């Protein structure tokens, strides 16, 4: 399950990311050395996707059918194939961070090869 | 011998730099395991290594060398310590190179001759006749205090910007703080000495003459760095550093005082000292200790007030 | 036979590069360990005349044998490969017919780095005493040779390779010789393992095996 | 050279900032290592980086040099400071870009003549030769005083709006108080003079006929950074500085006084600088100090009433 | 008896996270190594609570899942929740802070529990409303 | 003693808070960062307590929990609270305000005992009406 | 000395009270913002005293809580009360009246001690007669 919330991770990163339009949040994911650096992340990620939520302009939706994030930027129209993280996954990918920060690194660069895919088509 | 154990405390600083990898400039780091009644936890800490530290010493002596009036090498009056390695140093200066293993020795002589920083230093040449000197120094790596269940560094990421009144420009660097800790070893009885077996060679006589003053310069150059004048980066991020304990012990034999981890390394290392002397039939065994962080001392132990007094002492 | 313990207290860690990329050892080879021993006699000189070339003022001490264990965790880093254990404790354990009593005790209380230049570290204390040597099954931490029969669990053998004292000559290659070290590969830590020695001296509570 | 430590009172400030969140203005923070009674505290506390001093007062040297009449470059007669790193710096001044190692030095005078920034500041180029100059200026950043274990320092949010009458403009911005310290460093026995190893060259005349004046500007230049004229957002949060503690010191030798930390830091100084002068076989050393809350001085020492009489006496 | 406590109390972070959209004090709850934090949090989210149930948009009920279960309604931005327990008594919170006070894991326990409560109950609700 | 005094100031808080059904004191008790906020609490508090005394409404009383332990009963609005404890003596305020002088980290943990005390007794006073 | 200077006036005050079975008197003290104020106030509670005393009704006593303290006793409406501790000398008074002339604060200080000690008293004197 952990490379599930890894991925689950990268979704969330991947939503901020194609929401926001910066790349910031991811870079500082990949590039941490800390708990502290990953955590600050974390956060920051969930508190623009809050404000994607409130707008309407992140929404869950389906896409067999798949689990989806709609999001909405600049007019542009980006579709996330896979769950975002529950509490519990980012309590445990907190506790997993605790023991080898490699696990942000991994999910910053499958964040960042969702994002790329998206964009690219 | 000259060796010592000292405890820094610095505040906000990048002075090693290794690496850079996009607009980013990168700290160097060490693996650290943490000992948890839970388990055990990796940690990386801010590490300075000791080449830095070295080039800094050794920059201090030349300034020193300079003004006192010994000799100093060509391509080290430059700041460029390649000491005579490659037949490229030997061909600027002018040193015949050593014809077989007999001529080692006037060779030697001839390099410590012309150059003081080859004299304390050290250097190797390579060729069909190697030649090798140990260096005088020896520094350690800087790491803090693993003291307690707490490990007092941290390490950020800053960001910065250049302006430009035509936008077409950012880039981010790394600073730390930390406790630091780093011992130190300078045997002042081997300077001005050969360090090869064989039949003596004219022109000792000059190096017996000039042996008060290398050793009295090698050891003025310890102030610049207790003093904090080492790393990179110094001219946009000066630090604040402050000295809190030091620990220097002068004997006849080899020592070393405990590393100033543990909160109480002053009387440890007293007391090995004590044990030490009495196995090795020591004559001379002196310690000084500076103590502003108040921590245990014991007795029997020289107290002063700054590293100046500590030099003029180590002097005298 | 007579043998000695020291309890080494080192300030950051020691370092070795492999010969012939510059990845480190796990623990000090015996090489260094030897002249680690004699450089207590031969402070202030870097070349003796073997008497046909200079090669170290060490190959006087070429008949000792010697070993060494961890006493804490360390981790092992390739940033020139170094292995990291501020304020740990190393143990080794000379063991020698050579000189008497008193110049291993001396010998013993006079090293002050192990390793490179930066690798400075302390001595705590030093024990001496005989040993006596038998071929029984017995329980060690030390690392022994390649060519040690093992009797408990294959688990935590570790193939690393030494030169022998030839290589104390410059201008030469000692020859490989496969060892074995009971260690974890990470993090770095010391276990014990059974072995059915053909020669092991009991050196006051451990039983360390040569052959 | 001239080293200094400086003590500052801060009050409703904002002159730093950072990447931004929402409608929030974030204010630079960074961590700090203290010592308090009970142990080693981390603690995260509002800085202002040294680039900004730096930006701040290489614009007052602009200003200075073009109204005395030294030469000033083109672009950073714009407050534009690239100097001469990118090769259209280079093709909008009109210099061409050196050849090989030996003609380096032909270039580090042209730069050095057409303006007097690249002279005090230094400058890089990156390609295929290399020149580097480190700066004669060193700053570092301004941390509060991390005297006992309350360290005086307070970060807060503040809410603003935009007006309007057809609503469609909410802001929040961070605003801070403090006791800010600092130190700086200056050497002005390196001004107009070239700090590359090579033959001589023409023009290193011209270069000798104003070491005066510019070092005397290079001088007046600080006026700014002790005045209180730096950051940014001055033009609706005007800040209310004020001076407290200063001490400046003029040697021939290397000098760092004590970081402004302690209540007790120009009597240690004091007596160091003295200890300093005899055992560095120095020849000229002054302290000039000036005190504005009443703390310990010593005795012999010279009393400034204003930042204008410390830099009348500095020029002198 | 101890598990039923923190089950309870894990249905009060649920209905308090569920009303307010916020995790912040699961967030505090689980992350907790002091009785003051601990004890913050019962107080923050009970006084959440305290207004769900002022304004009506937090009421018990029963539900039949065939026997009737007890349940908390919860109404908030037009979502319509149902988390299935009892709240918390006085004295359950009091036992609580004396297990705190004994081992700070059982708030780790409640938190983990209540954002498995509000996790499942989210995800039913996007599932309805995409069908 | 200090756990004692604390205790007993966190009674007093409750008592105050439970008659006036204002949790204002407690919340300035709480985020005191002054003597001065402390002190004024602690008297105003204590006036409001001496009415309830002077209206009958505030008594001291004995409660069997199988010993009697000391109690104070609060009649508020029709609503009836007993607070277990002793209230604090002219001594506990004198040597709480110069545990104040020293760390006013003790006026917020008092508080926090307070609000749990109060919060406790309203959760039970509320599901005996409901059943 | 002058936490002993405060304590007997603390006690005139609590007396004074406890005669008068008036908190009003108290109350001024306590609100005082000015040396009037205060000294207004020192007068009338003495003079309440003074009645008292004529009347045989306030008494000086020892009193054994195994050594003896000073004490005060106090008949008002049937009811028996005693303060322990002396009351203000005159040159308490005027050393306490040049504190004031400092700072007000230590009337608000002498004001609170006096009214701990009036409501411990009618608390023990309830309790009593409920007993």
């Amino acid at each position: 399950e952990k490379e599930n919330i890894i991925g689950r991770i990268a979704n969330l990163l991947a939503v901020g990311f194609l929401y926001s339009e910066s790349p910031t949040l991811v870079d500082r994911f990949a590039n941490a050395l800390s708990k502290e650096a990953v955590t600050k992340v974390l956060y920051d990620v969930q508190r623009i996707v809050q404000m994607g939520i409130d707008r309407s302009e992140i929404a869950t939706t389906t896409i067999k059918d798949y689990p989806a994030v709609n999001v909405n930027s600049s007019g542009a129209k980006y579709t996330v194939v896979g769950y975002l993280p529950t509490s519990q996954d980012i309590e445990d990918f907190l506790r997993m961070i605790e023991e080898d920060v490699y696990y942000a690194r991994k999910a910053g660069a499958l964040a960042m090869s969702i994002a790329n895919r998206i964009k690219l088509g | 011998m000259i060796s010592g154990s000292v405890r820094f405390l610095v505040n906000l600083e990048s002075l090693n730099g290794v690496e850079s990898i996009g607009n980013l400039t990168k700290h160097r780091t060490a693996p650290v395991v943490l000992k948890t009644s839970t388990g055990y936890l990796v940690r990386y800490v801010p590490v300075i290594s000791g080449e830095a530290l070295a080039h800094a010493y050794q920059a201090s002596l030349v300034d020193i060398a300079k003004k006192e009036g010994l000799p100093v090498g060509s391509l080290s009056s430059q700041y460029e310590f390649i000491k005579f390695s490659t037949d490229e140093a030997l061909k600027i200066e002018g040193i015949k190179e050593p014809k077989d293993y007999n001529d080692a020795r006037r060779f030697e002589v001839e390099v410590m001759l012309k150059d003081v920083i080859a004299d304390v230093g050290g250097f190797m040449y390579a060729g069909g006749a190697p030649v090798r000197r140990t260096s005088r120094i020896k520094l350690g790596y800087m790491i803090p205090a693993l003291r307690g269940d707490e490990i007092p560094a941290q390490l950020e990421a800053q960001f910065h910007v250049r302006f430009s009144n035509k936008p077409v420009a950012i880039f981010n660097v790394e600073v730390s703080s930390a406790l630091y800790t780093f011992s130190f070893e300078l045997d002042e009885d081997l300077i001005a000495v050969p360090s090869t077996f064989g039949e003596k060679v004219k022109g000792e006589e000059e190096l017996e003459r000039q042996k008060a003053k290398r050793v009295k310069s090698a050891i003025k150059a310890l102030y610049s760095l207790l003093s904090g004048n080492f790393g990179g980066k110094r001219s946009r991020f000066l630090p604040s550093m402050k000295l809190m304990s030091l620990v220097v012990t002068k004997t006849d034999f080899p020592f070393m005082p405990e590393p100033a981890h543990d909160d109480d390394y002053i009387k440890t290392t007293i007391m090995r000292l004590g044990k030490a002397k009495g196995v090795l039939n020591g004559n001379l065994a002196k310690a000084y200790v500076i103590n502003n962080e108040g921590i245990e001392v014991g007795e029997g132990v020289t107290v002063l007030s700054t590293v100046e007094d500590l030099v003029v002492k180590l002097e005298e | 036979m007579i043998y000695s313990k020291v309890f080494l207290k080192l300030h950051w860690g020691f370092s070795v590069v492999k010969p012939l990329a510059k990845p480190g050892f796990y623990l000090p080879p015996p090489t260094t360990l030897i002249g680690a021993l004699s450089y207590g006699k031969f402070r202030g000189v870097d070349n003796i005349n073997l008497g046909n070339v200079y090669g170290s003022p060490a190959y006087n001490f070429r008949n000792i044998m010697a070993t060494a264990r961890l006493e804490s965790e360390g981790v092992y880093t390739e940033d020139t490969g170094k292995v990291y254990i501020p304020n740990g404790r190393l143990v080794v354990v000379y063991v020698t017919d050579s000189i008497s009593k008193e110049e291993l005790e001396k010998l013993c209380w006079s090293i002050t780095r192990i390793g490179c230049k930066e690798c400075l570290a302390s001595v705590e204390n030093v024990e001496v005493g005989e040993a006596k040597k038998v071929s029984g099954r017995v329980k060690t931490r030390y690392y022994f040779r390649d060519t040690v029969k093992v009797v408990g669990r294959k688990e935590f053998l570790e193939y690393v390779t030494f030169w022998e004292e030839n290589g104390y000559i410059w201008g030469k290659e000692g020859s490989p010789v496969r060892y074995i070290l009971p260690i974890t590969t990470y993090p770095l830590a010391s276990k014990e393992v059974e072995v059915e020695a053909k020669e092991a001296y009991e050196v006051g509570g451990e039983y360390v095996v040569f052959s």
